[PDB]
RNA sequence: UUUGCUCCACACAAUAUAGAUGGAUACGAAUAAGGCGUCCUUGUGGCGUCGCUGAACCAUAGCAGGCUAGCAACGGUGCACUUGGCGGAAAGGCCUUGGGUGCUUGCUGGCGAAUUGCAAUGUCAUUUUGCGUGGGGAUAAAUCAUUUGUAUACGACUUAGA
RNA sequence: GCCCUGAAAAUGGAUGGCGCUCAAGCGUGUUACCUAUACUCUACCGUCAGGGUUGAUAUGAUGCCCUGACGAGUAGGCAGGCGUGGAGGUCAGUGACGAAGCCUAGACCGUAAGGUCGGGUCGAACGGCCUCUAGUGCAGAUCUUGGUGGUAGUAGCAAAUA
RNA sequence: AGAACUGGCGAUGCGGGAUGAACCGAACGUAGAGUUAAGGUGCCGGAAUACACGCUCAUCAGACACCACAAAAGGUGUUAG
RNA sequence: GAAAUUGUUGAAAGGGAAGGGCAUUUGAUCAGACA
């Protein structure tokens, strides 16, 4: 529907992310995802860690190093419930993937494009009140990623900067209807009127 | 089947790889916790030994 | 076992010369199809009468549909089943606006909460309750004050395309 | 205009498939703005165009084509079958395809 | 100019190869069929080659035509190749591998008043 | 080592392409609550209004968009300039001034289109490179060999040499 | 009933994986939808069966023509065919104006065994058809004889003072 | 380890049960169109992030026959009786 | 003057083997048939 995709992580539920994410690339549609760290995840905190734990053993006893990778940033744990479910030793797969991009924050281009949700992911959609969740930034923290604040600090300030803009449209926009008012009642715009519009 | 008799293994695996270093020049990998009250000065410092 | 009709369905043991005329009995069903139903009978003709089909014979077939069907009523329901370690008989009481209606859902709700499949159920009685206080079971009751009004709190609209560009809003 | 164009866009999803086997002689196509069976019933029929370029120029052109048509819709959100002169190459998986209005019934 | 006939249609243009004909020198591509006991080949599991047999068999009307539709005959000579001057829209004269150049283009000459087709013209051509 | 390198420009030739075909159209936060307008005692404030999907908004007419005239506005917008300022998370982009110039379908005119033959993507994008031309610009190093021994099985390392 | 305790093993690790919590879990109900060498219709191959057709003056009576049904396969049986060395017959067959042989991600016929052609190389002989004959068809047998690889520029070429 | 009756595997591919001689479906000439079986339809992956009533929250939840295990006992967790 | 095996030349592919099946893109190559 348009060129690339921006999708705001926070509020959605990681699989049913995933699951929506990994079908559009292999359909071709280029996905970019931030705040990541503002993800969820059902289940509360404490059982998610624990699941975290039981992926962070398992290990090539020879060489940890050949062995399954424990990569610890929200980004990550993201594209690893994203990569698997792509047939991404395939061709057709690496292909889809380098279509996805995922990040902490919204660093540049992005703060300045739109960004959208997925409806069919988001936790305040689909959770029953009252089910605990967890949030993808204090998991990935307590199993060591190290940059939380540095992303906290640079949203904030990334957040100011979107209130102004914001404020200045809002004003725009205001400035706006006014004009568009003075044109209603007059015949072009009664004749839209008749028209739909 | 079970050791037999129980013994510390030899030598810690935190300083692997044993490796030649990839420089005469070691590094510093961390530098005192800054604290921005005081006068400016360097917090090491290069000689031979 | 389906979406429930309700038959009257009348069946006797076959005509003898010294017994021409015997006696003819009637139970009503609920089945998803005549088939079922006239099967039904035959199951439960067995368990109280000296009878079975090949000596038998069904006489008639018909469909009761509701007095009533756009009137709530109160329901009560008696039934027999099985559990995994013995049998039970047990009093339900279901508001809707049909018996039809009110026997899916005893079926609904035995498999829920019991795990009682249709094979395990015999539904022996259902009945209008017609004062309200002979009504005894809360979940119900609960239905009935004066006045009565509730919000639908956390409204959750289906999304039609995949992307959405606002954040939806769950007021209501 | 800045807009020309006259056919539906569309995607080139998957051949024909079981868990295990496909079928390379049939496509299965995702069309804009279609989500039902009983849309995709307009685009029944109608013809369709994998577009591509290649280096060594032809009858004039660097463009080539492969033509195909809608057959049948497919599954319960508005994805269409459909068959092409040439099977289509199957890197195609996720490309862009055309299809028409004509055949017209309008 | 060959007498008309359906479409052609010819069901297996791949060649059958033998089993391993690809894997070891020792074994050449002429079709030979499995005996082993534990053969994938000769159970037909899924994926491995197909083996010939009586289904592929061409159509009764279009079998032996060649694209030109028609049957090839063998010719050594001008009188062979006379065998076939009551059907020119039918059989097409070879004229065979070890025919002399100057005897080609008798016979060569010979089928050109005959209107009979020649598959091989430009053999030994003296060019 | 036979006139090489680099940035800008246009030119011919190639090579390609995981897949342009009107627009990726920017608060944040909450969801048992919010957006927007408005007033005020500026607050966890009053009052009004909206949602129930982007089915929107913006754009969109002209030989794929030709050549031309005028009117009403003084608006819109393309381009190359120029003024002031912002943006380091990967800023490499956003904003602002001012003259110039093009287009304007805001309205009203003159001319053109056929024969591509009843369809044939009917070719309008953006990759990397190669070769000459001429507007700027810039004028090294590494390796072998030799040498040190803080180094070394051999490579490697680490020194030294106009 | 679901859940919880009761519930201890060895490389890291499996509801198939990802992941999923008003489920993408458990029980039950209702539609729609996906897809087997199966089922339905059609073409073509072959097998078996039942019909029709000696009337010359043209060419297959083991023929031609109509019609129906059927098709898995080790051990094994039978059948129709492909190929090789020699033999009788025949084509008054091929050939130094190039036989045979060999090469060839060139062509064509056959379901296949195989057959045919072109081009290159080559140098003296050879083939079609009816029939006769057998020392007649190889991937294997720790098969026989000969040739040849990877191993590999590798192990090594260091006892006996120089 | 040994019998009975049938059906299979052995001698048999094909669709399903991820995997697998024997289970489920279905038995095979070369092909087109259609429709199904058993089994499925969040993504991997063709196919409803379909509809509907309940139940379940697990600091080692649970998740589909053959089949890849769990018992006595106990809970003022919650449900219905 | 075959094959195994080898050198050079030319073309192509190559993220823990290679080779194979059905299908098509792309390159190279080629028969036939038109009149
Ligand atoms: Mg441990
Ligand atoms: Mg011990
Ligand atoms: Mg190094
Ligand atoms: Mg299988
Ligand atoms: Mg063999
Ligand atoms: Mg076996
Ligand atoms: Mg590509
Ligand atoms: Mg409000
Ligand atoms: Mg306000
Ligand atoms: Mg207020
Ligand atoms: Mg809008
Ligand atoms: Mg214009
Ligand atoms: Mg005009
Ligand atoms: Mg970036
Ligand atoms: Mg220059
Ligand atoms: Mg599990
Ligand atoms: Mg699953
Ligand atoms: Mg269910
Ligand atoms: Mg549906
Ligand atoms: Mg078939
Ligand atoms: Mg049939
Ligand atoms: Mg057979
Ligand atoms: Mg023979
Ligand atoms: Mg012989
Ligand atoms: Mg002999
Ligand atoms: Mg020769
Ligand atoms: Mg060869
Ligand atoms: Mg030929
Ligand atoms: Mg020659
Ligand atoms: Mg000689
Ligand atoms: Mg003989
Ligand atoms: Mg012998
Ligand atoms: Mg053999
Ligand atoms: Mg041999
Ligand atoms: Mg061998
Ligand atoms: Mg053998
Ligand atoms: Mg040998
Ligand atoms: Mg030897
Ligand atoms: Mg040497
Ligand atoms: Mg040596
Ligand atoms: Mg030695
Ligand atoms: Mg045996
Ligand atoms: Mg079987
Ligand atoms: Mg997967
Ligand atoms: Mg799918
Ligand atoms: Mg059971
Ligand atoms: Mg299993
Ligand atoms: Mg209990
Ligand atoms: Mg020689
Ligand atoms: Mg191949
Ligand atoms: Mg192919």
């Amino acid at each position: 529907v348009e060129p690339v995709v921006v999708i705001d992580g926070k509020g959605h539920l990681v699989g049913r992310l995933a699951s929506v994410v990994a079908k559009q690339l292999l359909n071709g549609q280029k996905i970019v995802v931030v705040r990541a760290e503002e993800l969820n995840i059902s289940g509360e905190f404490f059982r998610n860690k624990l699941k975290y734990h039981d992926f962070l053993r398992k290990a090539t006893a020879f060489n940890k190093t050949r062995g399954p990778f424990h990569f610890r940033a929200p980004s990550r744990i993201f594209y690893k419930a994203l990569r698997g479910m792509v047939s991404h030793k395939t061709a057709r797969g690496k292909a889809a993937l380098e279509r996805l991009k995922v990040f902490e924050g919204i660093p540049p281009p992005y703060d300045k494009k739109k960004r959208v949700v997925v409806p069919q992911a988001l936790r305040v959609l689909r959770l029953k009140p009252g089910r605990k969740y967890t949030t993808l930034g204090k998991l990935s923290t307590s199993v060591g990623w190290k940059y939380e604040d540095v992303v906290a600090k640079l949203e904030a300030k990334r957040k100011v900067s979107s209130a102004e803009y914001y404020a200045k449209k809002r004003a725009f926009t205001k400035k706006v209807a006014s004009a568009n008012a003075t044109a209603a009642e007059s015949d072009v715009a009664k004749q839209l009127a008749a028209l739909g519009y | 089947s079970h050791r037999k008799y129980e013994a510390p293994r030899h030598g810690h695996l935190g300083f692997l790889p044993r490796k030649r270093a990839a420089s005469i020049r070691a590094r510093v990998k961390a530098f005192p916790k800054d604290d921005r009250s005081k006068p400016v000065a360097l917090t090491s410092f290069l000689g031979y030994k | 076992m389906a979406h429930f009709k309700e038959y009257q369905v009348i069946g006797r043991r076959l005509p003898t010369e010294s017994v021409p005329e015997p006696k003819l009995f009637r139970m009503r069903i609920f089945a998803s199809n005549e088939v079922i139903a006239k099967s039904r009978y035959w199951y439960f003709l067995q368990k109280l009468h000296k009878v079975k089909k090949a000596s038998g014979e069904i006489v008639s077939i018909n469909q009761i549909n509701e007095a009533h069907p756009t009137k709530v009523k109160n329901f009560g329901v008696w039934v027999r089943y099985d559990s995994r370690s013995g049998t039970h008989n047990m009093y339900k009481e279901i508001r809707d606006v049909s018996r039809v209606a009110a026997v899916e859902t005893l079926y609904q709700d035995m498999a829920a909460r019991h795990r009682a499949r249709f094979r395990s159920i015999h539904i022996l009685k259902v009945a209008e309750i017609e004062k309200t206080a002979d009504v005894k079971r809360q979940y119900v009751k609960q239905f009935l004050t004066k006045d009565l009004k509730f919000p639908l709190p956390h409204r959750v609209q289906k999304s039609t395309k995949t992307f959405s560009y606002k954040r939806p809003s769950t007021f209501y | 205009a800045e807009s020309h164009r006259l056919y539906v866009k569309g995607k080139h999803l998957s051949y024909q498939r079981s868990k295990r086997v496909n079928n390379p002689n049939v496509s299965l196509i995702k069309i804009e703005g279609v989500a039902t069976p009983q849309d995709a019933q307009f685009y029944l029929g109608k013809r369709i165009a994998y577009v591509y370029r290649a280096s060594k120029e032809v009858r004039g052109s660097k463009i080539r084509v492969m033509w195909g048509k809608v057959t049948r819709t497919h599954g319960n959100s508005g994805v269409v079958r459909a068959t092409f002169r040439n099977n289509l190459p199957a890197k195609t998986f996720g490309a862009s395809v055309r299809i028409f209005l004509y055949p017209s019934n309008i | 100019a060959s007498l008309p006939h359906p479409k052609i249609v010819k069901k297996h243009t791949k060649k059958f190869k033998r089993h391993h004909s690809d894997r070891y020198h020792r074994v050449a591509e002429n079709w030979r069929k499995q005996k082993g006991i534990d053969s994938v080949v000769r159970r037909r599991f899924r994926g491995n080659i197909s083996q010939p047999k009586i289904g592929y068999g061409s159509n009764k009307k279009t079998k032996f035509l060649s694209p030109s539709g028609h049957k090839t005959f063998l010719v050594a000579n001008v009188k062979d190749l006379e065998t076939l001057t009551m059907h020119t829209k039918t059989y097409a004269a070879e004229i065979a591998h070890n025919i002399s150049a100057k005897n080609r283009v008798v016979i060569l000459a010979r089928a050109k008043a005959l209107g009979i087709k020649v598959t091989n013209p430009k053999g030994r051509l003296a060019l």
